[PDB]
């Protein structure tokens, strides 16, 4: 039938609503109606409808012609109400029909371009991708000649944005047909005697080719540079600027290769910056800054020494774009081998820090980010302390944004290089600065948190003398009226607990733990989670015997926090309880651990896997601590008294007990639970066994015989659910013990799994086939093939169907191994079936 | 969320109407490709005969077109 | 009806939403993730990138094949992004 | 007793080479060679000063390397290594000289494991500019990966692009040097769809090979079968012709008796026949193909080196007018053993990786264009089937610089102290054809001494009294010495019957000259006799020196396969040598006229073979085992107890119920273990009172057994053709008089190489016992039993941790690789555990305290097993 029509689809598919006779209309009207039906089935249809309609519109593309096809496609493609994936579908349609239409699209190239090329400036990245895609498919369908003929008249257009659009289109055409195809046209255009606009457009085409194609331009980098190099001395200023920018783009695309191809440009730029001012000088400097990291050490030293005077002069330029370009250039040239560290120290660093490191630059995001990254990269070469000491005092400036900038810079530098370069004076300066910055916080800056943390962790045991005042400020902020300050303080505690331990200040740690324990009634969940994390850090650093509060008081306080609904509280409290159960279950009775287990059972079905993992770990620790018998008895009782919703929680807990305290403490009672003639209890036992073996894996290698009789009973039981679950257990066993020598027990169980291959219920035969695949893995494909060969050519068609399904699974799984396992099939009167090579004996 | 269509599209699988000739042709083609993969199998075969490894590979590739002879009509 | 895409997977890493975090897309097991899931390029294009390989919603974690699936090389069967053959591109 | 738990260790790594590529893997001007020994990736560095090849790196990849190439991107100075194997994954590695390791840069997954038919991995082809790489299966499936760089000049890989075609077989794939145009891949293909639907069978005879050019359009991001033309001569491989501004950018298709230049477009095909040897002693019905090729590019020229089936290398250059090729020019270069790969280094050296035996490094002294040896060309005219001629001669353009020892292939081995050196020596039957040898290996890595032999050695037995070796050397497609001399004489006489009276003075002394020349088959190769023709001799040789104490040459088309030295109870202490040989044996399809068992008397302190008599048998006598004063002989299916009569060997007792064919016979007490060619081991009970041979036990699995060794009265260890080792055992108190019993497989392991010798011994006196095996790739390995279960658990945990943290280099799963044909059982891979030293310190320490030890203790515990060896 006809796919559903949304309101915005009416204007485009209204003709399909009127039930015309379809033998009355024009052949052109018939063409239009068929194209409309195909486009509707593509845009609104199901995947099969889309596939069929796409195939048919591709096969009928030449019959339809490029005229009607694009006449209907272009309004749909540029529909303001069109969705992104619908646009992608239409772009794929355009690609297919273009590939099939080839040169028949030539008369419509201009109109296709005028309609679509607004996509190349769209905010959506994928919209620009699809615009370039359409242009490249059009260029390869129509050919270079007609693309040039169509787009040439706008090369010297008076409007600059028309020229920019044409330049981007020509860059995409060059990416489609290759740079050598456009090389002579560009060579002619960039040197056009008629107007500077044409030269500007050609050089911009070269720049856009660089930006679009990246490192793929390297084979033709020399040709592009030779084509555009004259523009640097052009009489028109805009041509010089676009030539420098194109050189910069080519250098960026060629990084880190191709420095030789720029030789003829080195002297012009070097001279141009000694004459030009403004944006032309900025473009020349940008080109130089992208060229320098491509040079070898000696010439790099020479060239940046030649340009450094102009660079340091422009350090004080008022125009912000010039300052951004100059910052990029200092970052680039100082990051180049050959520019010595002492030269940067003496010549570059003082003016850089005097003119760029001012509180004005911290109020703009771009300047902030660029100066931070540049200063960190500078410290990477010239030394951490050398840069940190030049801004450390500004850590106490009253401008909070400036403080944030300095703190982020120091944080990154010390996280990259450490504190081995920092002496005592700068160490105390850092301590005082980070203390002041953390105290004078009005916005709860995560940058201050990260800076404090990394500074303390890099100082290491050297912060030992400052830990009194640090923990004093931490306790002060822990009692702040606003809970977010408390959360930040607890996070800082967790971040620095390790270093605080290696400093041997356990009394302050104990007081911090006491304060955090007093805050466990925090009503705000994120704050409570951070407090629990800080308490876990303090417990991990102090130990279980000397912890304050004592563990015997701490864990029962944590028991009711397990029912909190916030996932952060859940994860943190579960991890804390888990470490307590791992290394300090001494101080907790078995009954309290049973209460914890009861609260923990429900969190095994959480959606977040981190919470499930923490619950598994902690439950395993508790089972190891208290032993299996009591918890296993509780779990088996639960298994009998509840239905699916919490039965799988109990199954997972039983498997955890069996994995932690070994399965011979669980399997006897679990299998004894199977003797109850209530059937559903037997199904629960079977599901528990399935998950137990899937969970314990290799550990199950010693327990196949132990559960073999029950599996014999269940695989032959009247209930097909029993058979299905027993086959699942067999699958999990064989996959879990794969490669551990259980071939004979699994071979025995295979004889009980096999007769169910003729079961008709899909849920049953699916489990049987899964068990058979696991058994192929564990026993080997040869045994499975031996079972298969009897029914591969059985007279009954049903037997052949079953055995060929099994053979297909084995063959797909074990194609190369079967070569050694195929049986000897003798020749007949017509064909040779002997593999004589395998009968060779040296 | 399932079906055997892609199993049908894998070369070498079969069905209830698969003939003996097709099964053994698949076996022989698989075996020849395996010999050309497992280096020591081809070493054995090239030592048994007195041929270079390249000659053995060429012969096995030429045998892949009809390894079991022409098929039957019915 | 839902099926598997099963196209030749590429470099894109499949993702799961918050509802199925940690599940194996082939066998539905939560036990022992093993190998990163790879998906076809068409299933990761545009607004579909980083989306759940089951529902198309926001992805919050990397999708994995379970240990049993990688043992059986069920990680080598193609893009496991679930396709709804009864829906259209803008449905649900 | 509890089932044995074994620890596997390679003592001597495989030395055969299947692939060798050369490049700048260090990133400097130094040129290295990456070779694949099969399951081992090795990095060699030839020194231009001394001309000696040093091995830099050796890595067990625990897979089957099937394709190995090098590539580089525009502007780079280091060659990356691309490997395709049996892992269903393609990997790209980069050698790091600072740490001496293969860093895996990329690993991309596309299909299932194994050496499969339709899953790619067998073939690799790279765009000469390093922009794309195609990995190909033999049938149907091909995949293309786009390669690029990022900002930090780090290699990036794309999703795979498909280029499949059903019912299409692939002979070879090679990238075309189309300059910087769209990348192109040329493949030899053949479509079998027509042959599979023609019951008449001549659609198969009319089916012809195709040369197909696939084009990767980078902009449109797809691959299209753009060109494809049939060929008259089916090709065996392709060679990249340099392109862009460096050459015409076609493909050189090598075929039987021809080499053709082809290129899509208006370029015509240029054919040139391969120059054959003048007075070639081979079978005249045999064609000629190239076995390998090398391409060297200079600033001024480019040339190729193509080696024949007989070891003769031809230098191939292409003459070019306009941008088409005018002709193909060839010239006889030199003659070196048949190679699987050749590498021309820019320093002036040629590396020859022989397909069997030792490898070589020669110095290119002269390019061979300033002598009066004739040049051949496609332009030259021949009519009919004349095909040019040349005469081989000793080395003129190359001189031998280095010889790399390699035991590949090993067909038989015996560990014994025949030199009274206290510690036993390893006596190994290595080599193939005229380059076969017997080598003695001593522990101290093994020091080797080689003694040359004539044909391929099949078995050898040690005389208990004389301690000498009695070797049987056999070869298919081979002439006897008498037949060779007779053919030489006859072809000289037919030389001078033909031609004219004009100057017999010339021809009669040319023929004489031709008969005075004896080109050593060790260098130029033995003449190929043709199908069903065999050459075989028996050799009594001293094991300390290399002297052939005696040699007996057998009839033409008589092929020795079994040899035994024994005594008989009806005779006294006289030693006898029995040699079983086949007569008129053809391998494919198999048939035979019968066989003969030669009985010689060993006289003169085991130095002379005195022919006693010869007994005919209705099938190949493939196994001969002494058995309490009589012999056990396998005549195909039949197992027979024979006694020595003074005119023939008399059949004393027989069992005729073995499945297919008896490859081996071993005895302990009155239990005889018979190896079937396909059906594993069969236990037969000889009841001496009733004089009967009864089968009482067999296996539950088929097994293509190659060798076996009796562990005890119930336990048999064996190896198969598919690179597996098994240990099977009869259940306790298995009655030898009941009907049916089944052996239990108590051990399974995939070695990765085909094992042909397996022996329980102690290689060091004062150490415990172990199982030593040898392989066809020249490897020597050991299986060592575990004493404690604590050590067993420790090493098992080590293996399990290494499987996760140090996965096989080429993408394979280690557990799956060791479970190639049967699931691994009761063996731990020590070659994997010993890679603990090759890990980074953090991994070492993490998994060391996973074991709760220091990495020193771990590595010392690993080395202690290697020093104790049992
Ligand atoms: C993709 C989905 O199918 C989508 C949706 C809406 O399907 C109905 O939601 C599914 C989520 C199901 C959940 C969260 C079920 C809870 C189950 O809880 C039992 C107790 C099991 N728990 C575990 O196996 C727990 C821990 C395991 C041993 O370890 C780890 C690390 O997971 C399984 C379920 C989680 C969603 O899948
Ligand atoms: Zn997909
Ligand atoms: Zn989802
Ligand atoms: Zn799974």
């Amino acid at each position: 039938n006809l796919p559903f029509l949304k309101p915005d689809d009416i204007q485009y598919f209204d003709k399909l609503l009127v039930d015309v006779d379809e033998s009355t209309l024009s052949p052109e009207e018939q063409k239009e109606r068929k194209i409309m039906k195909l486009l509707l089935k593509i845009k609104n249809g199901t995947p099969p409808m889309r596939k069929a309609a796409l195939r048919q519109i591709t096969d009928k593309a030449r019959e339809f012609g490029a005229g009607p096809l694009f006449n209907q496609i272009l309004p749909l493609l540029m529909s303001p109400t069109l969705e992104d994936q619908e646009r992608h579908l239409l772009v794929k349609v355009i690609d297919r029909i273009l590939y099939k239409l080839d040169d028949l699209v030539r008369p419509y190239v201009h109109k296709i371009l005028v309609v679509i090329e607004p996509l190349l400036i769209d905010e959506d990245y994928y919209a620009r991708v699809e615009g370039r895609e359409i242009i490249s498919n059009l260029a390869k369908a129509a050919g270079l000649a007609t693309m040039i003929s169509t787009m040439r008249p706008d090369i010297d257009n008076m409007d600059e944005y028309v020229r920019n659009t044409t330049a981007r289109a020509f860059a995409v055409v060059a990416s489609a047909l290759g740079i050598p195809s456009l090389l002579p046209f560009l060579k002619a255009v960039c040197k056009s005697k008629k107007s500077w606009q044409a030269r500007h457009t050609g050089i911009k085409i070269v720049q856009q080719i660089a930006i679009l194609m990246g490192c793929a331009i390297l084979p033709h980098l020399r040709s592009l540079v030779e084509i555009i190099e004259h523009g640097l001395v052009d009489e028109q200023q805009k041509v010089r600027t676009i030539s420098a920018l194109a050189i910069a783009a080519l250098a960026e695309a060629a990084t880190p290769y191709g420095i030789e191809s720029f030789d003829s440009v080195l002297k012009p730029l070097w001279k141009g910056i000694r004459q030009h001012r403004g944006k032309g000088l900025a473009a020349f400097l940008k080109a130089i800054g992208y060229l320098i990291p491509l040079m070898d050490a000696e010439y790099a030293n020479y060239y940046t020494r030649e340009v450094m005077l102009i660079l340091i002069r422009e350090f004080q330029s008022p125009d912000e774009e010039m300052k951004k370009i100059v910052l990029k250039v200092v970052k680039q040239c100082c990051g180049t081998d050959g520019v010595e560290a002492n030269y940067i120290k003496t010549e570059i660093l003082p003016p850089f820090f005097k003119h760029f490191w001012q509180h004005r630059m911290a109020l703009d995001r771009r300047n902030y980010r660029q100066l931070v990254d540049t200063t960190v990269e500078l410290a990477n070469k010239v030394g951490a302390a050398e840069i940190i000491s030049r801004i450390v005092d500004d850590l106490k400036d009253e401008a909070e944004q400036y403080r944030k900038m300095v703190m982020e810079t120091i944080e990154k530098i010390m996280g990259n290089l450490g504190a081995a370069d920092i002496d005592h004076k700068l160490e105390e300066q850092l301590i005082d600065g980070i203390l002041y910055a953390f105290q004078e916080q009005t916005t709860e800056d995560s940058v201050m948190l990260n800076g404090f943390g990394t500074v303390v962790n890099a100082l290491g045991k050297r912060v030992k003398p400052y830990l009194p005042q640090i923990c004093g400020t931490v306790l002060w902020r822990l009692n702040n009226k606003s809970a977010k300050v408390r959360q930040q303080a607890a996070d800082l505690i967790s971040r620095t607990a390790v270093v605080m331990k290696t400093c041997q200040e356990e009394k302050l740690m104990g007081h911090l733990g006491v304060v955090l324990y007093e805050y466990l009634g925090e009503e705000y969940p994120e704050v409570l989670g951070s407090i629990l994390g800080a308490l876990k850090a303090i417990v991990n650093v102090i130990g279980m015997h000397k912890m304050t509060p004592p563990i015997k008081d701490l864990l029962p306080r944590l028991t009711p926090i397990l029912k909190n609904r916030h996932e952060k509280v859940q994860e943190n409290c579960i991890d804390l309880v888990g470490r307590i159960a791992d290394r300090g279950a001494e101080y907790v009775s078995a009954r309290e651990w049973m209460r914890i287990c009861f609260e923990l059972l429900e969190l095994l079905k959480a959606h977040k896997k981190a919470i499930r993992r923490a619950t598994v770990n902690t439950f395993g620790y508790i089972a190891k601590a208290i032993g299996p018998h009591d918890v296993l008895a509780t779990l088996l009782n639960n298994l009998k008294v509840q239905e699916r919703q919490n039965r799988v929680c109990t199954t997972v807990a039983i498997a955890i007990v069996a994995e932690t305290c070994s399965p011979f403490t669980v399997l006897p009672a679990l299998m004894n639970e199977y003797r109850v003639p209530e059937l559903n209890v037997q199904n629960g036992v079977l599901k528990s066994l399935s998950f137990l073996f899937e969970y314990i894996g290799e550990m199950g290698k010693d327990y196949i015989y132990a559960v073999t009789p029950l599996l014999e009973d269940a695989l032959m039981d009247r209930d097909l659910v029993h058979r299905q679950t027993a086959s699942a257990v067999v699958q999990h066993m064989s996959l879990g013990v794969y490669g551990f020598g259980c071939e004979d027990s699994l071979n025995h169980l295979l004889n009980y799994v096999w007769p169910n291959v003729f079961e008709t219920s899909p849920h049953v035969i699916q489990a049987v086939m899964g068990a058979l695949e696991g058994l192929r893995v564990a026993i080997g494909p040869c045994r499975m093939l031996q079972y298969c060969l009897q029914g591969l050519f059985h007279p009954a068609r049903k037997v052949r169907d079953v055995y060929w399904k099994i053979y297909n699974s084995i063959y797909i799984g074990s194609q190369d191994a079967l070569i050694a396992h195929y049986p000897r099939i003798y020749n007949d009167d017509k064909n040779t079936y002997i593999r004589y090579e395998l009968d060779y004996i040296l | 969320s399932q079906l055997e269509h892609l199993q049908s599209k894998y070369i070498g699988t079969g069905h209830a109407d698969t003939t003996k000739w097709e099964w053994l042709v698949n076996q022989h083609r698989d075996s020849y490709c395996s010999y050309m993969g497992h280096f020591d199998l081809l070493n054995y075969f090239a030592i048994a005969e007195n041929e270079s490894k390249a000659r053995v590979r060429f012969n096995l590739m030429e045998k892949m077109l009809q390894p079991c002879g022409p098929p039957a009509d019915k | 009806d839902l099926i598997f895409c099963r196209k030749q997977a590429g470099v894109a890493i499949g993702r799961l939403c918050e509802k199925c975090d940690g599940k194996c897309v082939i066998c539905d097991s939560y036990v022992r993730p093993c190998t990163l899931v790879r998906i076809c390029d068409e299933c990761n294009y545009g607004s579909y990138q980083g989306r759940c390989v089951i529902c198309g919603g926001p992805g919050v974690s990397d999708a994995y094949y379970c240990k049993e699936c990688t043992i059986q090389e069920k990680d080598r069967d193609g893009c496991p992004k679930i396709v709804n053959l009864g829906s259209s591109k803008t449905d649900l | 007793r509890r089932h044995m738990f074994l620890y596997n260790l390679t003592l001597q790594r495989a030395t055969g080479i299947s692939f060798a590529i050369h490049g700048n893997f260090s990133g400097t001007k130094q040129q290295e060679i990456v070779v694949s020994r099969g399951k081992i990736l090795e990095l060699l560095r030839p020194d231009p000063n001394t001309g000696k090849v040093h091995t830099l790196l050796t890595v067990e990849v625990f897979g089957v390397i099937r394709s190995l190439m090098a590539f580089r991107l525009t502007g780079g100075t280091k060659d990356y290594i691309v490997v395709g194997s049996d892992s269903g994954r393609i990997v790209i590695l980069e050698y790091q000289p600072s740490k001496n390791m293969f860093e895996k840069i990329h690993q991309e997954t596309f299909g299932k494991s194994g050496c499969r038919r339709i899953v790619p991995g067998q073939f690799l082809a790279v765009d000469p500019k390093g922009r794309a790489v195609m990995i190909s299966a033999i049938e149907k499936q091909k995949l293309v990966y786009i390669l690029n760089r990022d900002a930090a000049a780090r290699l990036t890989i794309s999703s795979p692009l498909e280029a499949h075609k059903a019912n299409t077989l692939v002979y070879h794939v090679v990238g075309v040097d189309v300059g910087f145009e769209n990348p192109m891949f040329a493949c030899l293909e053949m479509d079998y769809e027509e042959a599979d639907n023609d019951p008449t069978g001549e659609a198969a005879a009319n089916t012809q090979q195709t040369l197909t050019f696939y084009e990767l359009d980078l902009g449109l991001n797809h691959v299209v079968r753009k060109y494809s033309e049939p060929l008259e001569e089916h090709g065996n491989f392709l060679i990249t012709v340099p392109g862009g501004s460096d050459g015409p950018s076609g493909v050189l298709i090598c075929s039987e008796n021809y080499i053709t230049y082809k290129n899509f477009g208006d370029q015509p095909d240029i054919r040139c026949p391969i120059p054959r040897r003048r007075n070639d002693l081979d079978d005249p019905e045999r064609g000629m193909i190239f076995v390998c090729s090398a391409t060297h590019k200079t600033k001024s020229m480019f040339f190729f080196l193509a080696q024949t089936e007989q070891g003769d290398i031809f230098k191939i250059t292409l003459e070019t007018d306009e941008d088409m090729v005018t002709e193909i020019r060839l010239k006889y270069f030199d003659t070196v053993p048949v190679a699987a790969a050749m590498c021309v280094l820019k320093t002036g050296f040629l590396f020859v990786a022989s397909e069997f035996g030792n490898h070589y490094l020669y110095q290119i002294a002269h390019l061979g264009d300033d002598d009066e040896e004739p040049e051949f060309s496609s332009a030259m005219p021949l009519e009919e089937g004349d095909t040019f001629f040349f005469q081989p001669r000793p080395l003129k353009n190359l001189v031998l610089v280095d010889e790399l020892d390699s035991l590949s292939p090993i067909l038989f081995c015996q560990i014994a102290d025949l030199a009274n050196e206290d510690t036993p020596q390893l006596y190994v039957a290595c080599g193939r054809g005229p380059r076969s040898s017997l080598r003695v290996l001593r522990h101290g890595v093994f020091n080797q001494v080689a003694f040359p032999l004539q044909y391929t050695p099949r078995k050898f037995v040690i005389h208990p009294e004389s301690n000498n070796l009695i070797i049987i050397e056999t070869d298919h497609n081979a002439y006897t010495e008498a037949t060779k001399a007779q053919r030489k004489q006859q072809m000289a006489e037919e030389m001078v019957e033909a031609a004219g009276e004009d100057e017999r003075e010339l021809a009669a002394e040319m023929a004489a000259a031709f008969l005075n020349e004896n080109l050593p088959e060790s260098i130029f190769g033995a003449p190929k006799a043709g199908n069903g023709q065999w050459a075989s001799v028996i050799r009594v040789m001293n094991p300390i020196q290399g002297n052939t104490l005696d040699l007996v040459q057998l009839e033409q088309n008589e092929a020795a396969f079994s040899v035994a030295v024994c005594r008989f109870s009806n005779t006294g202490e006289d030693w006898y040598v029995l040699v079983g040989v086949a007569k008129d044996l053809i391998l494919n399809p198999r048939s035979v006229a019968g066989g003969f068992v030669y009985t010689y008397k060993l006289v003169n302190n085991g130095e002379k073979l005195e022919f006693l008599h010869k007994t005919p048998v209705e099938e190949v006598p493939a196994a001969i085992a002494p058995f309490q004063g009589r012999v056990l002989i396998g005549v195909g299916k039949l197992l027979r107890v024979y006694d020595l009569g003074k005119k023939k060997l008399l059949r004393k007792c027989e069992n005729k119920h073995i499945a297919n064919y008896i490859s081996g016979i071993q005895t302990i007490g009155h239990r005889v273990i018979v190896s079937d060619v396909q059906e594993s081991f069969i236990w037969v009970r000889y009841k001496r009172n009733e004089n009967q041979l009864i089968i009482f036990a067999d296996d539950t699995y088929p097994r293509w057994v190659t060798t076996a060794s009796l562990l005890d009265y119930d336990t048999v260890a064996g190896a198969d053709k598919f690179g597996n080792i098994c240990v099977v055992r009869l259940p306790p108190n298995t009655n030898d008089e009941v009907d049916s019993q089944k052996a239990e497989v108590i051990m399974n392991y995939h070695v990765g190489e085909t094992v042909l010798s397996l022996q329980k011994t102690t290689l060091i006196p004062g150490g415990s016992e172990s199982l030593v095996y040898t392989t066809l790739s020249g490897g020597i390995g050991i299986l060592v039993p575990f004493t404690s279960h604590e050590d067993h658990d420790f090493f098992q945990h080590v293996e399990m941790h290494l499987r996760s943290e140090h996965p096989p280099l080429c993408g394979r799963d280690h557990l799956s690789f060791r479970s190639y044909y049967f699931p691994v059982k009761n063996v731990i891979d020590g070659d994997l555990c010993e890679q603990f030293n090759s890990m980074e310190p953090n991994k070492q320490k993490n998994v060391s305290e996973e074991l709760d030890r220091t990495p020193p203790e771990v590595s010392k515990k690993l080395e202690d097993i290697r020093t104790r060896y049992a």
